[PDB]
RNA sequence: UUAAAUCCUUUAACGAGGAUCCAUUGGAGGGCAAGUCUGGUGCCAGCAGCCGCGGUAAUUCCAGCUCCAAUAGCGUAUAUU
RNA sequence: GAAACCAAAGUCUUUGGGUUCCGGGGGGAGUAUGGUUGCAAAGCUGAAACUUAAAGGAAUUGACGGAAGGGCACCACCAGG
């Protein structure tokens, strides 16, 4: 009775993912996190979206 | 079935469709869950989870890094 | 006539005993 | 237990015990007693020459045999104690490889020291893991002709490279004969990886090949096979299956004095009339007035490419639609759709097995009770023992009925095996094999398509069912053969016992397989119900509360009174029935639990059993070595 | 350099434009840092050390994008503190 | 002091007057086994495997009463049409 194995993961649509730049690694990526949080601050009043924050 | 002191366990498989990897006379190597020796949530009576099937790893098969042999 | 069927069951397959 | 002595005593009693049943298990093989110790030599890369490995390879004694076109030889040494013979065999050939790598007791893979393998050395080396793996080592050739600073880096390069398929295992250097010795002696002493459909069974290769013809014209005659038992004890009423060339009886058997004894005529059997196999794959049994109308009288070359673009379009629209099927406007629904039945749950709704069967079930066999069979057998093949031939016996084999060919088939290089089957495995059944499949190949595969098998030392064409590897009684058929879901291949074949390993080819293209999927046999039974689902789609197009008139699912206003006991779903979650046809077309009213949207649309499911076709022949056409293109 | 070599160090020549000489391992409800995003599933498959999520809008599943932590390292099991 | 309460249940992170017994999440279970005493009943000492995300202690409001009292209505009754 059920018991199905692996439904869903085989069942899913299969999407390719897309080809984007190749990120910054090392030094260079600390140095990309830091300019963005604590250089170009971008002035809020009550700073209520985070840096995911979608919709 | 254990091999070195024969005793009869019940492994967890943890991923969806990695049950199919698993065949019957097959040799698996077994780790715990993490709560050493309690039964771990949903599952009642199951202390261990599968690791390893026919000598490659259950995470290698389910990305599709590796082929099992048999 | 909508979701009936007769369905004789006929020509099983010969099963070897145990 | 407690008391030291005593718990020193228990372990060395278990030491004696495991010492006991493991030199009881390594004196079987390659030895004075034992057959010889069968290695099978592949070269992975192209560029490899392997007659360079032979002949560093083969120096105790060697005897060269010969065939058409390979080159095995048999060596045997009183230093070691230990007796081998050892074959090659090129990758890309399906035919050579796979039919005499499944008699091997070791394989010897090679690989060059640049690169890990060639394309054609990766098709192989996933047919033989698929397939069964023997006790395999991997030796390399050309790390020596180098510099030493190349060396290094090019040994470090190869581990790196081997590990995505061998995942941890030593390599061994072949350029002196020194490292030929200790290669030889690695291959000795090895823990063995014990196949088990080799060992259920009673196989033999073939080291010596004879034809007595009965008449030249019926080129038919008697076979004399001569070569050493290496499975179980052999049985002279059993049946013999050839690998490539079907299933048939014996005659004799006879003991010739060996020729390759390690440390340096006579008939055993003949076969009764009664007590021998009889070889039968089926059944044998088979007034009203001139003008008023009716509403009055109550009151009284790219044809292949372009199928091919036809079949990834319907593989499209069955991946992104599961099985939708558009309802005909031509032909009415309940004609198109007699058979289609619904179903309430598809889990718990009942159907008589035995409710509505084909003729060609009336063709095959079942069993009462598969599991218990099975272990009667293997219990009668393990426990006890019979007057046969033993194993590791030379011997002869007079088998009645063989065509011509195969003989010929023999002098051309094609090795030649034959095994003694179990009882009850010449007849016909429903073979249920699950298989994934492999991600080599991209090609849309519909269910009724016609491929190549190897189930467990058989080979034949065939046009499987493929349907969800589930738990319940009923199983949904697939119309195409999905890449990441574990699927079931229902098809008629002859009956063979669990384990065995399943492959599927495709015959591409000049005479290409393709490997397309692979897995196991599961368990047999023409009892396994495969279900074929239709959705029919109706558009919603007047909605009021919790009941609606739903357009274009039909279009006659019978065709609505025919399917009224099934009850209609929504791809939005709803549940509901019909009410009423009202329209003369295909309209009609239906009750839903909720409300529905103006997005929406109802959909209902009819079910049907289908039952695999009879396309089942032993050919099978010899492959063409493998390319990529 | 060294018994003789290898490696390190020193120096001839060739050797960098992003489809490259391409960095991963885990996670994104809370504990605990980072999505009420989109598609599929529908107490099923599954996730989840714990609380809990999934029975048709799933912040927790399977995927795409994005984001977070450590980083040539990151997980999981076990003993111990 | 968690509090109800307590001149002790105080002189406690400003923690040391002497000393005896005894507890370590809830079950298994005061169970099995062993020892000992008893005519017996049983008393004393006393586990483990396994199971579980809880069990409890103090107080704070009051849906719901099959708890009780009053009041109102010819969309309730009485006498009637």
């Amino acid at each position: 009775s059920l018991a199905r194995a692996g439904k869903v993961r085989g069942q899913t649509p299969k999407v390719a993912k897309q080809e984007k730049k190749k990120k910054k690694t090392g030094r260079a990526k600390r140095r990309m996190q830091y300019n963005r949080r604590f250089v170009n601050v971008v002035p809020t009043f009550g700073k209520k979206k985070g840096p995911n924050a979608n919709s | 079935q254990l091999i070195k002191n024969g005793k009869k366990i019940t492994a967890f498989v943890p991923n969806d469709g990695c049950l199919n990897f698993i065949e019957e006379n097959d040799e698996v190597l077994v780790a715990g869950f993490g709560r050493k020796g309690h039964a771990v949530g949903d599952i009642p009576g199951v202390r261990f989870k599968v690791v390893k099937v026919a000598n490659v790893s259950l995470l290698a098969l389910y990305k599709g890094k590796k082929e099992r042999p048999r | 006539s909508i979701c009936s069927t007769y369905s004789n069951l006929y020509n099983h397959p010969q099963l070897i005993k145990y | 237990e407690l008391s030291r002595v005593d718990q020193r005593h228990r372990a060395s009693q278990l030491r004696k015990q495991k010492k006991e049943a493991v030199l009881a298990e390594k004196r079987q093989l390659g030895g004075k007693d034992g057959p010889p110790h069968q290695v099978l030599v592949v070269p992975l890369h192209s560029r490899i020459s392997l007659p360079e490995a032979m002949q560093l390879l083969q120096d105790g004694t060697v005897h060269l045999n010969e065939l058409g076109n390979t080159q095995n030889f048999m060596l045997l040494c009183p230093r070691l104690k230990h007796r081998w013979f050892f074959t090659s065999a090129r990758p890309g050939d399906l035919h050579v490889v796979l039919d005499m790598a499944k008699v091997a007791d070791t394989i010897l893979f090679l690989l060059d020291p640049l690169e890990g393998w060639d394309s054609t050395g990766d098709y192989c080396l996933s047919c033989l893991f698929a397939q069964g793996l023997p006790t395999y080592t991997l030796a390399v050739q050309g790390i020596s002709g180098l510099p030493l600073k190349k060396q290094i880096d090019t040994r470090k390069k190869l581990s790196k490279a081997v590990e995505k398929r061998f995942p941890h295992d030593k390599l061994l250097l072949l350029d002196t004969q020194q490292e030929a010795g200790m290669l030889l002696r690695q291959l000795a002493n090895q823990k063995q990886q014990h196949l088990a459909f080799r060992d259920r069974r009673a196989y033999l290769f073939a080291h010596a090949v004879d034809f007595v013809p009965s008449e030249e014209n019926n080129l038919v005659g008697t076979l004399k096979i001569s070569g050493y038992v290496r499975g179980q004890t052999l049985n002279v009423n059993r049946l013999l299956h050839i690998v490539g060339y079907g299933d048939f009886q014996m005659k004799q058997i006879d003991a010739p004095g060996d020729p390759f004894p390690l440390n340096p005529k006579v008939l055993m059997k003949a076969d009764p009339g009664r007590q021998e196999s009889l070889q039968a794959e089926v059944i044998p049994d088979p007034k009203v007035p001139k003008g008023t109308s009716s509403y009055q009288a109550e009151w009284i070359d790219e044809e292949a490419e372009a199928k091919m673009l036809e079949k990834y379009k319907q593989e499209r629209l069955e991946e992104m639609f599961p099985d939708e099927v558009d309802t005909p406007r031509d032909v009415a629904a309940r004609i198109r759709f007699q058979k289609y039945r619904g179903l309430k749950s598809f889990r718990t709704s009942p159907w008589d097995p035995k409710e509505n069967l084909p003729q060609d079930y009336a063709r095959i066999f079942q069993f009462q009770n598969f599991t218990n069979t099975r272990k009667s057998i293997f219990k009668e093949v393990e426990e006890k023992e019979v007057e046969g031939a033993e194993v590791g016996w030379y011997v002869t084999l007079h088998v009645s009925e063989v065509p011509v060919s195969v003989v010929e088939c023999f002098r051309q290089g094609t090795p030649l095996i034959a095994f003694s089957l179990l009882p009850h495995e010449q007849k016909m059944s429903v073979l249920n094999m699950v298989v994934r499949r492999d991600p080599g190949n991209t090609e849309p595969v519909k269910a009724k398509e016609e491929l190549i098998f190897h189930c467990g030392f058989r080979r034949f064409r065939a046009s499987p069912l493929f349907s969800q590897h589930t738990a319940a009684d009923k199983h949904k058929l697939q119309r195409f053969l999905t890449a990441d879901m574990a699927l079931v291949a229902t098809v008629y074949a002859p009956i063979t016992f669990p384990p065995a390993s399943v492959l599927l080819f495709k015959q591409k293209s000049n005479g290409m397989h393709s490997l397309i999927a692979t897995g196991h046999l599961m368990s047999v039974d023409p009892d396994r119900m495969v279900i074929k689902r239709v959705v029919l789609s109706g558009h919603p197009f007047k909605i009021f509360t919790k009941m609606a008139v739903v357009r274009y699912m039909f279009f006659n206003r019978e065709d609505v009174l025919w399917f009224k006991p099934v009850e209609l779903r929504t791809k939005w979650g709803r549940r509901g029935h019909i009410k009423e046809p009202l329209g003369t077309h295909g309209h009609m009213k239906c009750s839903f639990d909720g409300k529905l949207k103006s997005q929406d649309t109802v959909l209902m499911n009819l079910y049907k059993r289908v039952f695999p076709k009879w396309t089942y022949d032993p050919y099978v056409p010899e492959p063409v070595p493998w390319l990529k293109s």
